[PDB]
């Protein structure tokens, strides 16, 4: 399938087992997320509070990130609007950490035994990440995800790793244009852009990755030619 | 004659490749892989292909490639039979060509305002996407000047060459330069299409580019349930599956309505579509659904566009069909948007002979619903 999440499932089955809510609560949560729309969001959010206790919220963040967000990129705005409406800043943090966790499972997974879908899962999680951090004026701390080093490590590893990582980075950075704090010419954003602009100068980078970078620039209203590529790759 | 498995191999303009990349078209599909280089050589093409916009990529790409953007003339035309298909094809064409810097695309149909289209054609249009009646009218009024049209696409030619439009089509062709490249796409080839072929196409390259409907990829279940318990069974399914968007098929327009009303009250997100609705309204509902404004669509077998909705990952047969062909139309996919993950059949005891007959006729397997979903009905 194109929505195989086994790679995430397996990695979870080797983590500290958390408290699973009773089936009637699980079922209610699935029903809510299955039937969530813009025109019932208020009603659905209220239902969510009136049914899920505080101790189940870790499970709910795991459900939302692993089972929904990773394979429903078309409803990212909806779940994000859902979080805004829920006004549960401690729930948001669980979702953030679960997002970082699954991202790392993918980034560090053996790319040879990977499912066809794993690239998509990574892109989707990156898109979501950008939406719940940058777009909402929260930083992506390097102690959670160091984007610049990710790019540099990928370039050392080869085309296969770049093929996974570059579209991941682009999906994340897409959200920066919606952030008063992180939009260009924000220094953190531009340092990543400058590394990407340097990759873009590599003659043998696959054309579709060159397009990822050029399209990222267009989305951030950046002139690709106005970027300031360094010499970080020239060591490698 | 495939130039390779990558878009890059076809020597297209870089700007055009970017548009293709942004569409999410990573590699050329088989219909593209064959259609494109022949079209780029200038050959007429006669192609068998399924109805709808799935194949628009196969002709829009060489069409856009052949445009000369320094010329302020209509250079290419796409004729389609309905206003809906014209809007869809033009939207795709605009997105595909968004990096080309100045490609002017215009859709003109009975749905769009004549006066306003006239005004629009005062300015540069390179590509016209139109219904037959409207474009013939503009050509005849001297508003659409077509003496530079070097390529015309007939999309769904069987419908374009039926009794309603065949003479209008004839009139159009005769206004075009005699050497114009013609690319014809059609699901069927009745006598009308054959006649047009012999009269107008210059030794066409003929390809069957139809992706047949397969059940491969779809996990299919059935659950025995009385009519009394179907909605409850439905509630279980929506509490146990991961549903991005779903389509729920019923066997009549009346039952679609009653079901939609019932589940709307149960907190479901849904719209419904059936036969006793004006087409404009059907189109509005389909647009909303494809745009994610609701999660589930309840409908009859009259809705054939579920195929064009990428997020649909689950189909429910609330009522089991009587015919294998009907079942295959509901659940089968071509693989371009991939395959559905999951199909679930709610069957009464009296549906069993049909279930078994259809499974066998389709050479497929429809398994019983797994235990951990079957519990919680109780
Ligand atoms: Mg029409
Ligand atoms: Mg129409
Ligand atoms: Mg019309």
């Amino acid at each position: 399938n194109t929505t195989n999440i086994d790679t995430l499932l397996v990695a979870t089955d080797q983590t500290e087992r958390i408290v699973e809510p009773p089936e009637n609560i699980q079922e209610k949560i699935a029903f809510i997320f299955n039937n969530l729309s813009q025109s019932n969001m208020t009603q659905k959010v209220e239902e969510l509070k009136e049914t899920v206790k505080e101790e189940f919220m870790p499970w709910v963040s795991q459900y939302l990130v692993m089972k929904r967000v990773s394979i429903e990129p078309n409803f990212h705005s909806l779940y994000s609007n859902f979080l805004d409406t829920l006004k549960n800043p401690e729930f948001n943090k669980m979702v953030l950490n679960e997002t970082y966790r699954n991202i790392k499972v993918l980034l560090t997974s053996d790319k040879a035994a990977a499912n066809f879908s794993d690239r998509s899962l990574l892109k989707n999680l990156g898109h979501w990440l950008g939406m719940i951090t940058l777009a909402k004026n929260k930083p992506i701390l390097h102690t959670d995800l160091d984007v610049k080093s990710l790019l540099l490590e990928a370039y050392v590893k080869g085309q296969q790793e770049l093929l996974y990582v570059v579209p991941f980075v682009a999906k994340v950075l897409e959200s920066s244009i919606r952030s008063v704090v992180f939009r260009p010419p924000n220094p953190w954003t531009m340092a990543i852009m400058n590394v990407l602009a340097e990759l873009h100068q590599e003659h043998d980078l696959k054309l579709n990755l060159k397009f990822e970078i050029e399209v990222l620039c267009k989305n951030l209203a950046l002139d690709i030619n106005e970027l300031k590529p360094g010499n970080l790759l020239k060591d490698k | 004659r495939s130039m390779g498995n990558e878009f890059e191999d076809y020597c297209l303009k870089r700007e055009l490749l970017m548009g293709i990349f942004e569409m999410g078209w990573e590699k050329p599909s088989p219909i593209q892989e064959e259609s494109i280089p022949i079209a780029l050589s200038g050959r007429d093409i006669l192609a068998r292909a399924k109805n709808g916009t799935g194949k628009s990529g196969a002709y829009l790409i060489p069409l856009l490639e052949r445009l000369d953007l320094k010329k302020d003339n209509i250079q290419a035309m796409v004729i389609v039979p309905t206003r809906e298909l014209a809007l869809q094809v033009s939207q795709i064409c605009i997105q595909v060509s968004k990096h080309m810097g100045g490609a002017k695309v215009m859709a003109t149909t009975g749905g769009t305002n004549l006066r306003d289209d006239i005004m629009r054609l005062d300015d540069t249009v390179h590509v016209v996407i139109a219904t037959p009646g409207r474009i013939l009218d503009l050509i005849k009024k001297g508003v659409a000047k077509v003496d530079h049209v070097q390529m015309i696409v007939l999309d769904e030619a069987d419908k374009l060459l039926s009794q309603d439009f065949v003479q209008i089509m004839e009139d159009i062709i005769l206004t075009l330069p005699k050497n114009r490249q013609i690319l014809l796409y059609s699901a069927t080839f009745p006598l009308s299409v054959q006649k047009f072929m012999n009269s107008h196409l210059q030794k066409p390259y003929e390809i069957n580019l139809m992706e047949e409907l397969t059940l491969k990829g779809v996990t299919q279940y059935y659950a025995y349930v009385t009519e009394r318990q179907k909605v409850h069974c439905l509630n279980t399914l929506f509490s146990r599956l991961q549903i991005n968007q779903s389509i729920i098929f019923c066997n009549s327009s009346q039952r679609v309505e009653l079901l939609a009303k019932k589940i709307s009250q149960l907190g479901y997100s849904c719209f419904y579509i059936h036969a006793k609705m004006r087409q404009e309204h059907r189109n509005r509902v389909f647009h909303d659904f494809r745009n994610g404004l609701c999660r589930n669509l309840v409908c009859t077998d009259l809705f054939t566009r579920g195929i064009d909705i990428q997020a649909v990952n689950v189909v429910i047969n609330f009522d089991f069909p009587k015919l294998a062909e009907t079942y295959l139309h509901r659940i089968g996919r071509s693989g371009r948007f991939g395959h559905l993950g999951l199909a679930i059949n709610l069957i009464t005891y009296d549906d069993r002979f049909n279930l078994k007959s259809i499974e066998e006729q389709l050479g497929t397997e429809i398994k019983p619903i797994p235990s951990n979903i079957d519990k919680s009905l109780y």
